[PDB]
RNA sequence: GGUUCGUGGUAGGAGAGCGUUCUAAGGGCGGUGAAGUCAGACCGGAAGGACUGGUGGAGCGCUUAGAAGUGAGAAUGCCG
RNA sequence: UACUCGGGAGUCAGACUGCGAGUGAUAAGAUCCGUAGUCGAAAGGGAAACAGCCCAGACCACCAGUUAAGGUCCCCAAAUAU
RNA sequence: CGAUAGUGAACCAGUACCGUGAGGGAAAGGUGAAAAGCACCCCGGAAGGGGAGUGAAACAGUUCCUGAAACCGUGUGCCUACAAGUAGUUAGAGCCCGUUAAUGGGUGAUAGCGUGCCUUUUGUAGAAUGAACCGGCGAGUUACGAUUUGUUGCAAGGUUAAG
């Protein structure tokens, strides 16, 4: 319940391998060229399939 | 100063077949592990494989003297308790042999990756024939 | 053609050209240096000493005298507070071979 | 005055004691192990 | 020490059952703003040997001076007034140059201060001489009565 | 006058530190580590410069038998016959002619097989 | 050639900044500029800004072409720790350590 | 400079030294770059000492003596 | 080498092994004496590993040699020895 | 003594802070010769930056001379996913560099050998103790007296204390 050992910084890091995170599931907008999220409404040109909102 | 050290591919290494026919498990055995440690060539190195290549057959007729068909044992172990399964050296040579030549020269070469890596160097056979002609292989006498 | 000389307490095989490391002789540089303990000859022949080739020699030049690249020495007793450290630089003779007569 | 050289055996270093064990003075420093003797103020009166 | 060093008295914790090392006090050697343990205390140092070595060293050192040849004994030494100049201009019509103690009884009005501000010049009554001050300068200006008068002292 | 400790501590630590190179983590970085791979590794030395010695005769030894067997002889009987015969070339020449010179090995192998 | 900017003192503790930075380095400035966007992260803001204050550096310093830029290097060095205590219980505290960053991001053409 | 015998070592005895701070004297380097610090594959039988280069940007060595707040890896050490 | 005089200490928990005796149960890695040895304060080779057994005493270096205990089919150096 | 030193206090310190109270009691120094303390531009809401400029210098920019180590990272030359190993050492290939040039450097597949340091113990890798690490500070000293050794001076004499 209390460590025994100090993690050394190998196996600190060794840890830390899984920790990271994604690039983002984005792409260009048809429209605008401009990156957003795929099934997401762009940000930008506030359209979606073709379609303002 | 100065005196030879080989290297891995500086050696010719060539591919012996032999008759176990009769021979006693340990000699055999004894003979083998020097072949594929590489101990009959002034070449030697013994951080470096340069030993040989090594056929082995007939290994169904390999010789145990004494009672030892049915009382030198065999023993596994799962890990798991009472997980101590034993089998007989006679057993073994009827339906498994290739396993107990296996087993002999595994305990008689070294125990490292080197030797773990010279284990990989034989090839055994309880028949009289084998794989490996294509190797085109020459007869060693013991 | 080579031979095996002794020198230092101990045996060396040896070629004209070779360039060679030795413990220390009384000799400057430049000087020659003869060694009579020839111990074997090879190379278009073989004539074995039993132990030393009668009359066979190696003349060699004296290019260096030296003290090897520094050593250090040192010793522990653990909890029994001995420590000892100690240098070294063993002197030796760098030798060219000319010929083996 | 930059050649002052006092007379030979006048004067000897101050031993120096508990500054190493390659002094052989060291940790220690000439008391040996746990007793009366090896303790601040340690030892007994003359007789 | 820990006991002019301005505090202690508190026990800063108990002496068991808070894992901190067993201590006394907030001004023990070994703490930061503490005392030290033996350290410097006021203390003469001098010392003197016995009266005959000490005439025996002054013997020596003038003895050693003669056979260096750095004495220069002259006849008298005055001054109109003080001035420096003077003086220093004496240091080069004797070949001096180089760091002197001048040594005088007679009348000698004006030479400690034609000399006082001349930094390797060191000037002395005649009584005063010590072999500090002897073998802290290179040579040695006596003149006749400050000799005479060593003499009949020694 | 008081002496502050300054300079001369971390002189000498930096010093074992860099003799400590190439060592795992704090072992090259640490000072109460690194002195101690440091002692470790000097005893080591010193006692290596004897096992050496002898690792090599093992292998002069070795690669001669291997040598000799080729000529039918054993290390044992080839070392006899040397003996007898009275040259006292030594185990390294012999291996640097058996792995280099077989044909001058096997000329002092049979002036051997000759004195037995 | 190549320009950077950096954000000394930022109040974000250096791992949770790093998570992010992993992704920008190696990158075409557009691409980078959306993963921080779209990467919903409280360093992405800060990182957004680094990065676009080293491309108008760029170009109004070096004189470059935004469209040829990637991210050369970025990398999130530490700052100042700022240090506090929660009260915990049994009369005792323990300590918090609100840690900075100095955020670096440079920039330069292919 | 030679011959003979020796040269494992705890407590512990004996000796010879390395190094730090300061002082005195002598003699020196140092803005054309001091101490310090960083890096090095140099030196000495050891403690240790030089050289080169970078950073620094004003003081510091050497020699012989002397005096000591004299050399830390541990004290559930103290402070950061 | 011994002795004498003087300066300076540390030590007064000892361990196993072999031999001789006790207590013990002709038990104990027990305990207590005597004797000799090793460890302590001793690295090295051999007993698989091993303080205390067997051999044997490290100033330093050397990619030299002969030997001890113990060993010579393989792991593992050397006899598949007579 | 030279900022863990030296007064507790080199700085608005008996302060802040603790305590009902008596009472305890810190930490904390350095731009530059001179503010000449960054006009103006760009990112940015600001902070903070990058240029420009001042200056000998801003990797001297309002904890601002120097700026060690622990610590955190970026990048890369060599090795690493059939292997356990107080983590090294000795042998050693291959690969990569080129030095205070000397029988050189870095890495290290693989092979042999190898149970930390200290303390206390008959005996400790020790499943006995201590240390997270790094840095600093931190333990035989001074006065007076006794005794002995060595040195120096005088010598059946030697030496003065206070003053
Ligand atoms: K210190
Ligand atoms: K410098
Ligand atoms: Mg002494
Ligand atoms: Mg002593
Ligand atoms: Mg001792
Ligand atoms: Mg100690
Ligand atoms: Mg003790
Ligand atoms: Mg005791
Ligand atoms: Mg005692
Ligand atoms: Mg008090
Ligand atoms: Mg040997
Ligand atoms: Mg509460
Ligand atoms: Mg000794
Ligand atoms: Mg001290
Ligand atoms: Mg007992
Ligand atoms: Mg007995
Ligand atoms: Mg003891
Ligand atoms: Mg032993
Ligand atoms: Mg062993
Ligand atoms: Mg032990
Ligand atoms: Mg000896
Ligand atoms: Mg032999
Ligand atoms: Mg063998
Ligand atoms: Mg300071
Ligand atoms: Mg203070
Ligand atoms: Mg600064
Ligand atoms: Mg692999
Ligand atoms: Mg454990
Ligand atoms: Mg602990
Ligand atoms: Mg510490
Ligand atoms: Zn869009």
């Amino acid at each position: 319940a209390v460590p025994f050992r100090r993690t050394s910084k190998a196996k600190k890091r060794k840890r830390r391998t899984h920790v990271k995170l994604q690039l983002p599931g984005m792409n260009e907008c048809s429209n605008c060229g401009e990156y957003r999220l795929s099934h997401h409404v762009c940000p930008e040109c506030g359209q979606y399939d073709g379609k303002d909102v | 100063r100065t005196t030879y050290m080989a290297k891995p591919g500086e050696v010719e290494r060539k591919w012996y077949v032999i008759d176990a026919t009769g021979v006693s498990l340990g000699r055999l055995s004894s003979e083998v592990a020097s072949i594929l440690r590489g101990k009959n060539k002034p070449q030697f190195t013994p951080h470096i494989d340069t030993g040989d290549f090594v056929i082995i057959i007939n290994a169904g007729k390999i010789g145990l003297t004494g009672k030892k068909a049915t009382d030198k044992i065999y023993y596994r172990h799962s890990q798991y308790p009472g997980g101590l399964k034993s089998r007989t050296a006679g057993e073994m040579r009827t339906n498994n042999p290739e396993k107990l030549l296996e087993l002999s020269i595994k305990g008689m070469l070294p125990k490292n990756s080197l030797g773990r890596q010279l284990f990989k160097k034989l090839h055994v056979y309880g028949g009289s024939e084998h794989e490996h002609a294509a190797q085109q292989p020459e007869v060693y006498e013991l | 053609m080579y031979a095996i000389i002794e020198t230092g307490g101990k045996q060396i095989k040896v070629e004209a050209g070779q360039e060679i490391y030795v413990e220390k002789l009384a000799g400057e540089v430049g000087d020659v240096v003869t060694f009579d303990k020839v111990l074997f000859v090879g190379g278009d022949s073989a004539k074995v000493g039993v132990p030393f080739v009668e009359g066979a020699t190696v003349t060699a030049k004296v290019e260096k005298q030296g003290r090897a690249k520094k050593l250090t020495v040192y010793k522990y007793k653990p909890k029994k507070n001995y420590h000892k450290k100690q240098g070294h630089r063993q002197p030796y003779t760098k030798l060219t071979i000319d010929a083996i007569n | 005055l930059h050649e002052l050289k006092p007379s030979e055996g006048s004067r000897k270093e101050r031993n120096r004691v508990g500054r190493g064990t390659g002094s052989g003075n060291g940790k220690t420093s000439g008391r040996g192990h746990k007793g009366q003797k090896a303790r601040s103020g340690g030892g007994v009166r003359l007789g | 020490n820990r006991s002019e060093v301005r505090g202690g008295g508190r026990k800063p914790w108990r002496q068991k059952g808070t894992g901190r090392a067993r201590q006394g006090s907030i001004r023990s050697p070994q703490w930061r703003g503490g005392g030290v343990v033996f350290g410097p205390t006021p203390r003469s140092y001098a010392y003197k040997l016995p009266k005959k070595v000490r005439r025996l060293a002054i013997k020596s050192i003038l003895s050693s001076k003669v056979n260096e040849e750095k004495l220069v004994v002259l006849e008298g030494l005055t001054f109109d007034a003080p001035k420096t100049k003077e003086f220093a201009a004496f240091l080069k019509n004797i070949s001096v140059d180089t760091k002197a103690l001048i040594v005088v009884a007679g009348e000698s009005e004006n030479v400690e201060l034609s000399a006082r501000n001349l930094q390797g010049i060191t000037v002395i009554p005649a009584e005063s001489i010590s072999v500090l001050e002897v073998a802290k300068h290179d040579k040695l200006i006596i003149t006749k009565a400050a000799v005479e008068k060593v003499e009949e002292v020694l | 006058p008081r002496v502050k400790g300054g300079t001369v501590t971390r002189k000498r630590r930096k010093k074992i530190v860099k003799l400590a190179k190439g060592y795992y983590g704090s072992k090259h970085l640490l000072f109460k580590v690194a002195n101690q791979a440091v002692m470790k590794s000097y005893q080591y030395a010193y006692r290596d410069r004897r096992q050496k010695k002898r690792d090599f005769r093992r292998l002069w030894i070795a690669r001669i038998n291997a040598a000799a067997r080729m000529q039918d002889l054993s290390y044992s009987k080839l070392m006899h016959g040397l003996k007898l015969a009275g040259i006292d070339i030594n185990r390294k020449m012999l291996a640097d002619l058996a792995v280099n010179d077989i044909a001058s090995f096997n000329t002092l192998a049979d002036s051997a097989k000759k004195a037995l | 050639t190549s320009a950077k900017a950096v954000a000394k003192t930022v109040r974000i503790a250096p791992r949770k900044a790093r998570i992010v930075i992993d992704l920008i380095r190696g990158k075409q400035v557009g691409e980078a500029i959306a993963i921080l966007k779209y990467t919903p992260r409280s360093a992405s803001p800060i990182i957004e800004k680094v990065l676009k204050s080293a491309i108008a550096n760029a170009e109004h310093n070096y004189d470059l072409d935004i469209n040829n830029l990637v991210v050369e290097e970025a990398f999130v060095d530490e700052g100042p720790t700022l240090k506090r205590f929660r009260p915990r219980a049994q009369g005792r505290a323990s300590a918090i350590n609100k840690r900075t960053s100095h955020i670096t991001v440079v920039v330069s053409e292919v």
